[PDB]
RNA sequence: GUAGCGAAAUUCCUUGUCGGGUAAGUUCCGACCUGCACGAAUGGAGUAACGAUUUCCCUACUGUCUCCACCAUGAACUCGGUGAAAUUGCAUUACGAGUAAAGAUGCUCGUUACGCGCAGCAGGACGGAAAGACCCCGGGACCUUUACUAUAGUUUGGUAUU
RNA sequence: CAAGGGUUCCAGGGUCAAGUUUGUCUGCCCUGGGUGAGUCGGGUCCUAAGGCGAGGCCGACAGGCGUAGUCGAUGGGUAACCAGUUGAUAUUCUGGUACCGGCUUGUCACCGCAAGCUGCGGAGGGACGCAGUGAGGUAGCUCAUCCCCGGUGAUGGUUGUCCGGGGCUAAGUGUGUGGACUGUCUGGUAGGUAAAUCCGCUGGGCGUGAAGGUUGAGGCAUGAUGGGGAGCCCAUGGUUGUGGGUGAGUGAGUGAUCCUGUACUGUCGAGAAAAGCUUCGUGAGCGAGGUGGCGGGUCCGCCCGUACCCUAAACCGACACUGGUGGAUAGGUAGAGUAUACCGAGGCGAUCGAGUGAAUCGUGGUGAAGGAACUCGGCAAAAUGCCCCCGUAACUUUGGGAUAAGGGGGACCUGAGCUGUCGUGCACCCGUGCGGUGUGGUGGCGGUGAGGGGCGCAGAGUCCAGGGGGAAACGACUGUUUACCAAAAACACAGGUCCGUGCGAAGUCGUAAGACGAUGUAUACGGACUGACUCCUGCCCGGUGCUGGAA
RNA sequence: GUCCGAACCCACUUCAGUUGAAAAUGGAGGGGAUGAGUUGUGGAUAGGGGUGAAAGGCCAAUCAAACACCGUGAUAGCUGG
């Protein structure tokens, strides 16, 4: 059937890209914290 | 007038339409047109702030000279009278004598070829528009401004109607078609005569869908809701609201209007009743 | 408690009573009113049309049935290849009448039974799956209100702005 | 093709793993290779929804909103086609022939408070719904005694039209047939943010009763002496390609979902924006007496994507999963059809098999006599089914009910006449040299056919394809709903009533500013209950609520 | 918001599946099918909140208050060890 995930790039890097993350400061702690835990993938 | 359309299927059964004799034109001014996308009763906020609105037919919004006082003394010829989405009456297309065009909400009993004006001086005749103070006592106005130079507002719709009963000092007293006496500065302008389409209120639907196409979504009262969803909700089979009757919010049923603003202006009520 | 309606999606008694339909009708349709406990915009009574709604009947039609038979196929079955699953205290795991935590393969007294497989059927192992969803007790959650205590909001007056 | 995936694509080597079996094979592994654009799809251009937002306003802080702006396609704008080639790429490379923007150059013509250029805006334009019919075309398709290239048949016949195949070419340019558009010349001018000679609004003169002009469905010409297109050659090389051998390009029927066409007609619910573009000036600067125009020549033309899968074994579902996934193309015969049956272009034989008349389960098939006796219940199945013609009840809101019900005919052979269209041809208007027009043609093709006839159990012979009637309850109706046990009598609904709201509306979101309501103004808006329509809607204000009053 | 009927959308009945081909489907029928239709792309509304033709429905395969992390080794007169 039709599942939950529907990828679509643009929607992507406009939900969770890096300038969306860097647009709020909730987003900016949050690439701290993942910075913090050594993600090699700070966003999407 | 009205057209009373055939029972041929339902939801057509006793629906009717409006004949649109008064139209001479069926298209607009392109030069008088702006967008108007639809809101579907959305706030700033993107919350619904005003429910049961979404959907119908796509409108280009007219630009309606609600001031007409920019134009003092230049005649203009009524060149079209045609339909305005936007409001329940017709939209007169004015061509004045200098080659401006506009809009205004179309009196009842103008047509193609009348000669208006605005202005002190102006002749008392429908369309005309003038201030309180020239206007004599007993006559019948629209599109009257409640401040003056603020453009009008009060007599719009189709078939509205004001009446001009007094004009005492610096105040003018007006009937206003809710039936509330009102006073305004006597500067304040109006327009002779009365909304046309005066018949449009007896246009029966007929069918959800044109309402669909209205722009009005399904009302679901509130007696059939959830508790949480409604205080008339809850209940075990078919009730009452469990109580007196109340708003989505809670609010009971009363007055609203705020008892200290210009209420020394308002001569008496409106007076609904029964 | 009016018009209207009434054993009704409401009638407990109840398959009320009478009438129609059937060879036979607790359902049905028309009546009666004795309305346990109808009723007029939480609308009353009707209503052509509409309905994958509910109910009754007639006709046509048939394997629905009397009453099943036969045919072909995908599994089943045999051979080669590949190869799981839930479950699992144990094992060389009968029946009868008993007995016992009151329903026994396992205890008593008897009876029967050579060892091991294959295809099957589901009576039992209180079979498997889900720390019963009913009940009660403890806790929680949400909902309600003329429960308590508060509060946003709305409103009153004072005072500052004055 | 898009989305998504990301090297899966190609060649070679490999068979541990993966593949529901095997495997020499692979979408697997290993190595190397493969994606070429001024025109295609995006960016360099434009805006929609929406986002962000200099100042700003609002908010203890955090923040909210928003102006000027600036982003943002799913839309607007925008110049190229055919053929060929590779193991893998192609509106990209190559061939042929075009187009667009720059730079530069040759030549001709022209300007000069007064060139031009660039900014800046004005106006025009871009620019818009839904539904329907018809007309003129073309694509496509069919047929052919016509033109080509073959064939003469394993078994009776098969050298005449008997059989098979083919009957082709783009963008661009020119032409201007249908069709469409369009009076002309001057004057004035409260408007278009600064202006306007470009617009708008108005005054006159003349004016066919259309005549020119402008335009451009197709057709024709050109592009094209080119390209493409079968079987014959010493030969090739023997699952091969080379050089010659390419032959034809006819006519009719039928006919679009395409073109004219945003046409035309109908219609209420009244159907984006901005830029490019044309023109107008000048609220800005530049700029020399140098520019700007019309034909001709040279060079410059950027970035990203381009392989491959893609109604799926490569995407979304943990799978190489009977599921889901937007768009384009979509031939023949029977058919109303994009249904269905069998076929075409093309692609597949499906990713464990071999057997064997067990019971049994699933999936289909048939059935004597009976025909709902089954069962909670006609559940399932059967019957009915199509077209044409005839005919059709209670009731009704006059529309319906209705395909009511209930009947007849249908295919095959032959076929008189009637028609659609074309036709060499007759005469004729000819504005002929018109790409024409009306009479008019033995005929071809197609459609339709009264009548007559044949055969069978059966002619809508297969697939496909309503059972019908009577009555009651509920809801008027079409719709909506518990994704994943309830589709209903529940919700909605059109209609109705009451209450609120005089506009900074009430109401709502928010701390606020603001916003929706609404660029609406009481014939409006918000809330409540009721729920088409018909006839109606009684009595009670004590209680509670609401409204008003204030001793 | 006509009728019959494909695509398309739906999900009424039945059978099968129910360690499924599939964490909701398949076969056979069935409703809508010019409309309150359906669908693509992008966008908006966010947790006591949204949205809801209203079923407490839906809000990333269990919603009478999502998910994640944190307070946190919450607490449990209860069950187990
Ligand atoms: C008519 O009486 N019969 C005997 C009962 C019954 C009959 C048919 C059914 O189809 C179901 C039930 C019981 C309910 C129980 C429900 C319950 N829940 C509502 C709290 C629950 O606890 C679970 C669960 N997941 O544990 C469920 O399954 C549940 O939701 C569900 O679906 C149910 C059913 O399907
Ligand atoms: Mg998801
Ligand atoms: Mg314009
Ligand atoms: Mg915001
Ligand atoms: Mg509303
Ligand atoms: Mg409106
Ligand atoms: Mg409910
Ligand atoms: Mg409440
Ligand atoms: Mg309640
Ligand atoms: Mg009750
Ligand atoms: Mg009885
Ligand atoms: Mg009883
Ligand atoms: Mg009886
Ligand atoms: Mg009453
Ligand atoms: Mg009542
Ligand atoms: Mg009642
Ligand atoms: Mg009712
Ligand atoms: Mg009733
Ligand atoms: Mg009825
Ligand atoms: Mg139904
Ligand atoms: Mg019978
Ligand atoms: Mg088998
Ligand atoms: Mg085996
Ligand atoms: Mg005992
Ligand atoms: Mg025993
Ligand atoms: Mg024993
Ligand atoms: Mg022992
Ligand atoms: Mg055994
Ligand atoms: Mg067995
Ligand atoms: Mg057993
Ligand atoms: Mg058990
Ligand atoms: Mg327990
Ligand atoms: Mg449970
Ligand atoms: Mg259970
Ligand atoms: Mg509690
Ligand atoms: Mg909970
Ligand atoms: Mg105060
Ligand atoms: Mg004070
Ligand atoms: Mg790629
Ligand atoms: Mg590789
Ligand atoms: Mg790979
Ligand atoms: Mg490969
Ligand atoms: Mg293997
Ligand atoms: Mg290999
Ligand atoms: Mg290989
Ligand atoms: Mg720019
Ligand atoms: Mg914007
Ligand atoms: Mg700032
Ligand atoms: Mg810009
Ligand atoms: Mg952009
Ligand atoms: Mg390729
Ligand atoms: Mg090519
Ligand atoms: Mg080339
Ligand atoms: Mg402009
Ligand atoms: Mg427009
Ligand atoms: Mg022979
Ligand atoms: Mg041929
Ligand atoms: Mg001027
Ligand atoms: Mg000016
Ligand atoms: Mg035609
Ligand atoms: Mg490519
Ligand atoms: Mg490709
Ligand atoms: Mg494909
Ligand atoms: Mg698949
Ligand atoms: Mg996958
Ligand atoms: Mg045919
Ligand atoms: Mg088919
Ligand atoms: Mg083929
Ligand atoms: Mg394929
Ligand atoms: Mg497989
Ligand atoms: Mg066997
Ligand atoms: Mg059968
Ligand atoms: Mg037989
Ligand atoms: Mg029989
Ligand atoms: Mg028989
Ligand atoms: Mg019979
Ligand atoms: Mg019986
Ligand atoms: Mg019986
Ligand atoms: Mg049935
Ligand atoms: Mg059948
Ligand atoms: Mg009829
Ligand atoms: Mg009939
Ligand atoms: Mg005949
Ligand atoms: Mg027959
Ligand atoms: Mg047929
Ligand atoms: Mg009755
Ligand atoms: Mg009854
Ligand atoms: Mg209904
Ligand atoms: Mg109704
Ligand atoms: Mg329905
Ligand atoms: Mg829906
Ligand atoms: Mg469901
Ligand atoms: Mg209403
Ligand atoms: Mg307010
Ligand atoms: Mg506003
Ligand atoms: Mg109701
Ligand atoms: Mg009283
Ligand atoms: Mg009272
Ligand atoms: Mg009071
Ligand atoms: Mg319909
Ligand atoms: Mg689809
Ligand atoms: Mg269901
Ligand atoms: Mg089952
Ligand atoms: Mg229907
Ligand atoms: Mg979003
Ligand atoms: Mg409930
Ligand atoms: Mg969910
Ligand atoms: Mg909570
Ligand atoms: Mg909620
Ligand atoms: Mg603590
Ligand atoms: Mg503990
Ligand atoms: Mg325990």
């Amino acid at each position: 059937m039709k599942r939950t995930f529907q990828p679509s790039n643009r929607r992507r890097a406009r939900n969770h890209g890096f300038r969306s993350r860097m647009s709020t400061r909730a987003g900016r702690s949050i690439l701290a914290a993942r910075r913090r835990k050594g993600r090699v993938n700070l966003s999407a | 007038g009205i057209r009373k359309y055939k029972p041929t299927t339902p939801g057509r059964r006793g629906s009717s339409v409006s004949d649109f004799v008064e139209l001479t034109r069926s298209t607009p001014e392109k030069s008088l047109l702006v967008a108007k996308p639809k809101t579907g009763g959305r706030n700033n906020t993107g919350r619904i702030t005003t429910r049961h609105i979404g959907g119908g037919h796509k409108q280009a919004y007219r630009i309606i000279d609600f001031k007409r006082y920019d134009k003092d003394g230049v005649p203009a010829k009524v060149a079209h009278i045609e339909y305005d989405p936007n409001r329940t009456a017709r939209i007169a297309l004015l061509h004045y004598a200098d080659g401006e065009k506009r809009y205004i909400i179309a009196p009842d009993g103008v047509g193609q070829g009348t000669v208006v004006v605005s202005g002190p001086e102006a002749d008392i005749k429908p369309g005309n528009n003038l201030p309180l103070r020239n206007i004599p006592v007993g006559t019948t106005v629209h599109a009257v401004e409640l401040r003056p130079g603020g453009g009008a507002k009060m007599g719009r719709s189709a078939g509205a109607s004001v009446q001009l009963v007094a004009r005492e000092g610096k105040y003018a007293t007006v009937r206003l078609p809710s039936g509330e006496m009102r006073m305004v500065d006597i500067r304040c302008r109006a327009t002779i005569g009365e909304v046309g389409n005066a018949e449009q209120i007896n246009i029966n639907w007929g069918k959800a869908g044109r309402n669909r196409w209205k722009g009005i979504r399904p009302t679901v009262r509130g007696v059939v809701m959830n508790p949480i969803d409604h205080p008339h909700g809850g209940g075990e089979g078919r009730t009452s609201g469990g109580r007196h009757p109340v708003s989505p919010w809670g609010k009971p049923e009363g007055r609203t209007r705020n008892k200290k603003k210009a209420s020394s202006r308002l001569i008496v009520r409106r007076r609904k009743s029964g």
